[PDB]
RNA sequence: UUUU
């Protein structure tokens, strides 16, 4: 059944002057009565979108301020959904002729639960096993990215011979600058939840290819980079 | 009553396991009546366009009242930012006795622009605005250069009993105009703007009056030219006082310069006293004595006076000759051998000192916008306008002020069109004294909306002004637009109430007191 | 009266409510709204009161409590 | 018996609804390019049927290869009156860099004579990407200043609508879009008008040319921005010329370091602050040098004591520009200032709730129609907003803008959505047939032709209008192609 | 209900409807001049009945020569905030040629002080030809920042309503007419503000002076841009100095070859790459050679090493423009380029078929009522398209544009239609009375005056406001004068 | 990594910066064998929700907090868990 | 005709408000004020 | 005829003709159209 | 199909609104969701 | 004990 609650401005008591008071007021929450609840629209949508992100919405289940976790935590939240959809393709050698019966590639993705990144492309060419050579040379190479920014635009990047990444920001978060001159961002945050849909863009008949996919957890263990003064070590590095 | 859930599939739509929309529109849980059923955005957001601050704390706010009941946009995000600041005399105006009866005359400017809130000037006298005194007002906010390092709601001295500062809207101000992070929304509309100037007095010394009254304004683009080469610029010297220090001894001149770029100012030669900006243009807060001098390295080549005066590796050495507790004069000095030194007469407190320079550097074209600066005058407004409403402090606890959809009959979407360096124009008032380059506020002007002013009289140095404002604007999002991610499908036209809406505005004065908040 | 303003549009909007709105209703429907027209009770006004005598009232008080 | 719209209105809703479906349904019916609003004593309304197969750049529309090589395309469609939208390109498949993106927009802020652009031939803006302009003809078709010379006071756009059908043999029909209408609005950056001498600048884009030397000869369009235009050609060397219509000069060639083209002076010219040729003096120009990303070209004034030019100008990136000043008298033209439509799949999938993105295999192609959406109602863009169409985006920096009338020439519809969509993933061997049902509704002032079949205003229908305002703040805008 | 509004908003209904006839009908009720959308919460309405008297160009008033000779005489009127009409007239009935045309243009762009013709009074500009303007009394009285000053922060024309009386001698009531209605938004194109220097420059218009040797004398009006007003007064010779009222330097003079008018320099000037005067040289211009024909002049000053002037410009068509750069300083003050309305008779019936034209004897003139044809509703135009507008046609070169504050400098209704009427058949012995209820409603920012006449604007009275602009819209904005 | 030598890393602040959610897993999904001609479109759905301080463009749409619903949320947990992240992309 | 423009309206006015303000009824009116007479 | 969005139109167009003409009616129908509805 | 997920979801949560919502109950749920006690 |  349905329901709408509204929390009034005051409190119980309260004698509050004109002028004054609390300057916000507070969306109206509206209810799903069940015989044994009542969550908001933005839990349910929450909820479904948090366990079907996609599927939700193309459904019709993602309902209100789905991007709050109903957890009654935070006094006041900032919530917002981005489903920034890139396409990632085969990296280029050349113009160098293409045959259908031929050429193919391999890439991978991960993605991160992190705020503004959004994930991070691979892919080898002339398809490639990860030698470990392979790997570090990538590896090395994501961590001694400089500005890291300079390639948000989620363009390929080459590093190991016929090897190429990409990274994928989130194209609204990512536009929030950080440490900039007056450029700063938000308190905490906390995905809300996160999926996505690497659709396969392939001819109806070349639909050759095999994929995996598989949730592992990672957390970052901070190392720091000391600050200083007269001079700041670091290092140049020069990749070919 | 009830809830109503559009589908994702128009009736027929066929579309693959992930094709589609990525959208859902947000229920809609518009309320029931014998004749209407407005979305509660929609009631919302009529009691917000009506009594912004009362329809919160008077609980009657609700859904999307960010957001215009026209359905116009298909998609469009939107918000209010409530910034409240707290405006107090700016002279810590020294007395002996244990009743400095002293009073201060303030006024405000409401602009329905996007970044800007309102702007504000008081007289630590309660001394009205003069003619020559409101022009160098006027040519101050249009000569204001990084104008950007302003918002921070900081007073300024333009006049000798004046001041005046400029307040931003948080986060839309928080929304840059470089090229590279941050760049605004497609365009946009103010849906609703109130402000309310509660009159926080001791309940002691709570004399005082103001007028409050809406005047529309529609901005007027008139462009600077896009230079290569070369770029014509102004060299900028408003002279001003130390608020503290000896005027016949110490001046407090501010010194820009239009179109040559940003770079440090170091006092290398004199006593000290020195703020640089930050903006893209040259700028500089300085006071100092005569024998001081500041410098830096000239960003680029720079003419005057005809005669070539810097190149980018010149150092231009600025100081003061001479310093009368009212009058200033000063010199510019360049590396550039063969080049000789500018002086110039200024008044501290008055006009600028202007300097027709030309600077080597490739010059974006912009447009600055002709505004006509609302009735300033104690009395002006008073007459020009008859929904014009006043009270003393004492009674109305401070002014309410309600914006409405004034210029346009409809909803239009001010967008980039009416964008750009804000110049104000008024009756008597010269342009010659006006600065060249792209500055003065930069923003993009709800061309709809009321502007209004509302003017304080007769308040005491005690007494402050708390002014808490509710501004709702709302617009369609493109792209880096730190927001888009939070843009949903438009509010449904409900010109059923909207009229009604539009009616009262009209009916009314969009000014009351803030008891009546 | 904190929102006397969406309080007065308030009422109007109410009426609005059953009335069909038809600009020419609307119209009469404003007009009335803010008190011009066809009012009754629907009415209201300063409510607060200038401390004058808020103040020189408890001033009196104090010590009068004999009644 | 609640309402009795005439057809040119029924007619109208449907099409500034389904402008497709409309007239395919038969739906469209009387004098539908005019909006039932009923604001006008007459008015002359019209409706533009371009059918362009935007087919890959480098592709024979001939003997297709059945390649199985990609390409991205988007199109930016734009309200404006006779200009139906852009179409960007990447024959490799490659992301779109900020130095691309970059490049692109000044190239579009930069077009010398846009209408020898009209063509909507392909344009290598960046070493895999390319451009071009495709126009609502008729319109464009009334020559600017004419011969029967037909000119319209203010128009407005009553229905833009195009379907991008997704030509592909089922062998390859690997493809997905996603389009999205994105509002934008012209905000007059004027160009002033001077003189004896007013001033402008020298640009100069070089590039390879398809078939050649990617490091013996490249192609460059070297233009100037007040100069009136002069006829060019080769003088020594490789040949290789294609000169401007405009009236300004602007000219595309191919050849080596060795070719030489020259032309005469049509006005004095001043550069880097200096005498650089009179009316008479003839100039030359060529390569230094010539790699496979960069040229050094370098214009010889036949002036007398005439310094020369010599330019550094990695060919693929942008336009090197060379400040002038032309003895010519200049009208001050307007340019415009105007947001260009979120350029990236992603940029546009997050700021863009509205957006709708399809395979194109299942869908067989995509569908915009854009609609009103700034002012509430159909006010009507004229004089108001005419310009030179120079855009900027977030990134583009104007260091790079050309100082002279430049861009797309055009007047932009005010109210109005301009929309994008972009196709990812194509076969390269695949292309896009665009056939957009653009309409307006104008008056005229002068002419000899049009002002025939100029008739009265439709009736003012609020009812119909109302619904289709509500249908479309209603919808996407956007569908499968097979909706049309 | 029963659908009642204020019985001020039907005045404003007929007014609108018929600003003419509503007065006469007596329909004109209550404050008629606002306009009942119900927008504005306060405004001042006005509405100025000017009454001019045109004479045929050389006709007395005092003498009415039945001369049974005719002349063809236009009139356009705008939605300008003062500015009520222009109008032209050939004292041959002749046709309008392009130079002709574009010298009618021609010269309204360049109009320096057009402040200077706000008396009706005539102005020979070709020819055979003479054109003038009307300025809306109250409005026109509104100096801008002078001594006494009050302002409008915006304002619509509310209607307009002229009404060209065919005063002509039922003898020789002979002669036609062809009225309509064509809307044009303006575009602004802008005049960059400077400083130590300003571009500008030096206009010499040059025709015979009526009543004066046609080979000996020429009567011309020479202005000069940026250069502020100077008082000129004749040096040496025959008579004939008119000064300006206005801000810059314009005069008009007329007299022998050898006469000589001269003026103090009040501000350094360059022409022809070259230095010409100080802030305190004393010019000197006079004429070569007086063909009555043709025309050559010189200026020269005291400047030491000042070099001289010289230019031709064929007497009665078109100016002699001097490139020129002032030691003065420019606003920001921009130009509004203006399409100008259908000039031929030719056009008018090829463009607008909303128009209507009758003989003269039987339609006692003409009557024309001006409606909002911009844009559906009553928006607000302020401000932002203000500007001396420069009028551009086909055919009009902008070459023949000065280059700084001219032409009729005033706002432009950016809602109403403009409309033109050409008489053609008229007899010099006739004269068109022009009876213009002109009513626009605006909001006061500053003044002493016009504040205390604000009231409310007027409610929303959507019902009549609909049917409104319903009926103007199937109407022609044209009519027969005896119709109102 | 399991294998990599720390030495190829690059001294100072490089690297992608940014905050990470110290919550969700990551994943990971590898696709061999398409051919070249065929590409992947990432439809991504990333929800956040924050709490704004200074300078926020973005403070004016927070307001708030989501109620306690772990009457539900519970669910979702032991849902999740209960299978894979992994899906078919025909089943969004 | 003394304004037959203003008749015309008053016309037009007359039927208006001594009858619906249907959005659609006004168009048949002002239809009916020249040309079509409405029933 | 293959219009999904015309159908979407001459459905709402459909009743608008015999709808009380209402704009508050109209969103009705403009909903309708879209094929939304009152859920629980 | 698409949403194969927020299917369940669905039977999961509707479920729930009319069960004795319990950590226990809820579980079994979460279980009915897919899984068959055998 | 109550006025505001
Ligand atoms: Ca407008």
């Amino acid at each position: 059944e349905q329901a709408t609650i509204l929390k009034p401005q005051l409190l119980p008591g309260e004698s509050v002057a004109p002028s004054g008071g609390r300057g916000t007021m507070d969306p109206p929450v509206h209810e799903i009565c069940a015989q044994s609840i009542d969550p908001s629209e933005g839990a349910v949508g929450w909820f479904y979108k948090y366990m079907d992100p996609a599927g939700a919405v193309e459904s019709g289940k993602a309902l209100g301020e789905f991007s709050k976790v109903p957890d009654g935590l935070l006094r006041y939240s900032v919530d917002a959904e981005q489903r920034p959809i890139v396409t990632i393709e085969c990296p280029t050698v050349s113009e160098s002729d293409l045959p259908l019966d031929g050429k193919l590639w391999r890439v991978s993705f991960i993605s991160f639960p992190a705020f503004r990144l959004n994930f991070i492309a691979l892919a080898n060419i002339n398809n490639e096993a990860l030698t470990l050579e392979t790997r570090n040379t990538f590896i090395q190479t994501l961590n001694n990215i400089t500005n890291w920014r300079d390639l948000g635009t989620g363009q390929w990047a080459q590093f190991a011979p016929g090897w190429y990444y990409s990274i994928y920001v989130l194209p609204n978060t990512y536009a929030m600058a950080e440490i900039g001159d007056r450029t700063d961002s938000v308190t905490q945050f906390r995905k809300v939840y996160k999926g996505i849909t690497f659709e396969f863009n392939a001819p109806t008949l070349i639909d050759q290819g095999w994929w995996v996919g598989a949730h592992i957890p990672v957390k970052p263990q901070s190392e720091t980079i000391p600050a200083a003064e007269r001079f700041s070590a670091g290092s140049m590095t020069v990749s070919a | 009553q009830a809830t109503i859930l559009k589908p994702q599939l128009l009736p027929g739509e066929s579309v693959a396991p992930s094709g589609g929309r990525g959208t859902m529109d947000p229920p809609v849980h518009e309320i029931c009546a014998q004749s209407i059923d407005p979305s509660e955005g929609a009631v919302g957001w009529f009691y917000k366009y009506m009594d912004p601050a009362g329809a919160v704390e008077s609980g009657k706010a609700l859904g999307e009242f960010s957001k215009v009941p026209d359905g116009l946009l298909r998609y469009s995000v939107d918000a209010e930012q409530r910034p409240i600041v707290t405006i107090e005399c700016p002279t810590v105006s020294e007395s002996d006795l244990p009743l400095d009866g002293k009073l201060w005359r303030v006024s405000f400017i409401s602009f329905p622009a996007f970044r800007l809130n309102f702007i504000a000037l008081a007289n630590i006298n309660n001394e009205a605005l003069t003619l020559e005194t409101r022009n160098t007002f006027i040519q101050t906010l249009n000569n204001i250069t990084n104008w950007r390092d302003l918002g921070t709601g900081q007073w300024a001295q333009f006049a000798p009993g004046w001041y005046y500062s400029i307040y931003v809207l948080p986060n839309t101000y928080a929304m840059a105009e470089i090229g590279d992070r941050t760049d605004s929304v497609t365009q946009f509309r103010k849906v609703y703007k109130g402000i309310t100037f509660e009159f926080n007095a001791p309940t002691l010394i709570d004399q005082g009056w103001w007028v409050g009254a809406h005047i529309p304004v529609k901005p007027q683009s008139e462009t600077i030219p896009a230079a290569e080469r070369f770029s014509a610029g102004s060299m900028t010297v408003s002279a001003s006082n130390a608020i503290f220090q000896p005027s016949n001894t110490v001046a407090r001149i501010v010194w820009s310069i239009t179109p040559l770029p940003v770079a440090t100012v170091a006092l290398t030669t004199g006593t000290g006293g020195t703020n640089n900006t930050s903006g893209k243009f040259f700028s500089v807060e300085i006071d100092g004595n005569v024998n001081s001098v500041w410098t830096f390295t000239a960003p680029a080549s720079i003419l005057a006076e005809g005669e070539p005066f810097a190149e980018e590796g010149d150092t231009t050495s600025f100081s003061m000759t001479t310093i009368t507790a009212d009058t200033v004069v000063y010199s510019v000095s360049s590396s550039l051998t063969g080049s000789s030194v500018i002086v110039r007469g200024v008044t501290k407190g008055s006009g600028v000192s202007i300097t027709p320079v030309t600077v080597g550097i490739d010059t974006e074209a912009v447009n600055r916008l002709s505004i006509e600066m609302p009735a300033l005058t104690t009395e002006e407004v008073t007459t020009n306008v008859p929904k014009y409403e006043q009270f003393l402090c004492k009674e109305s606890g401070g002014a309410y002020i309600v914006h409405y959809k004034m210029n346009n009959p409809v909803f239009e979407m001010t967008g980039e069109e009416n964008f750009g360096g804000f110049q104000f124009h008024y009756p008597g008032y010269d342009p010659e004294n006006n600065a060249l380059g792209l500055r003065g506020i930069v923003d993009t002007f709800e061309n709809n909306f009321s502007s209004a002013v509302v003017h304080f009289w007769g308040i005491s140095q005690s007494a402050t002004i708390v002014c808490k404002t509710y501004d709702g604007w709302e617009g369609t999002t493109n792209a880096g637009s730190t927001v888009g991610q939070f843009a949903h499908t438009g509010a449904e036209e409900e010109d059923e109430v909207v009229q009604l809406a539009n009616r009262l505005q009209m009916e009314l004065t969009g000014v009351y007191q803030a008891d009546d908040n | 009266f904190a929102g006397t303003v969406s309080a007065l549009a308030s009422i109007g909007l109410g009426l609005l409510g059953k009335s069909s709105a038809t600009p020419s209703v609307i119209k009469g429907i404003a007009q009335q709204a803010v008190g011009a027209v066809q009012a009754n009770p629907g009415i209201l006004e300063g409510a607060v009161k200038a401390i004058g005598s808020v103040g020189a009232r408890l001033v009196g008080s104090i010590k009068a409590r004999r009644a």
